[PDB]
């Protein structure tokens, strides 16, 4: 049940951060790693 | 005046900048939960 | 005795959202320092407590700030006496 759990945790979570690739190459990739460090969402 | 020593966990895990005066609360904060972190809700 | 909070520099941005903490981008302190009387009335020999609480942002820091209390006599009050 646990590895079924965490695929769809995971699944919601690649979701919402599929949403914030949208939002604003690889620097795009360092700035949203950077946005989501400051914006607190990765601790989440 | 207030001074305070906002740390990340690894520096607190491993007391690396905590006050040698301030040693024995950092050591029981990380020991046993001394400071509430508010959850909130989740974005996703 | 009127009693106001000022933060000199440990304003929080105009507690916190987790998930919106990049208010805290561009503030000295990286935290909302706030006080739960923010500005009250006091009597004569009259004893108030104020909670000061930070709530500390993703950015490891160390902070040695300085915050004031403003103190005036009370108009309102002392006419409404007279």
């Amino acid at each position: 049940t646990a590895v079924d759990e965490f695929k769809a945790k995971v699944r919601v979570i690649a979701r919402a951060l599929a949403e914030e690739y949208k939002a604003v190459a690889e620097g795009r990739h360092k700035a949203l790693i950077f946005e989501l460090n400051r914006s607190g969402k990765y601790a989440q | 005046t207030l001074r305070g020593r906002i740390l990340d966990e690894r520096q607190l895990g491993a007391l690396r900048y905590v006050p040698p005066h301030e040693r024995a609360a950092a050591r029981a904060a990380v020991v046993a939960g001394a400071a509430w972190v508010p959850p909130a809700m989740v974005p996703f | 005795l009127a009693f106001d909070w000022d933060l000199g520099c440990l304003a929080p941005p105009p507690l916190l959202p987790a998930s919106q903490l990049q208010l805290l981008a561009g503030r000295p302190l990286q935290g909302a320092l706030a006080i739960s009387p923010a500005a009250g009335s006091l009597e004569p020999g009259e004893r108030l407590v104020c909670r000061v609480s930070l709530h500390a942002g993703v950015t490891p820091q160390v902070f040695e700030g300085e915050v004031r209390c403003h103190v005036r006599i009370d108009d309102d009050a002392v006419a409404e006496a007279e």
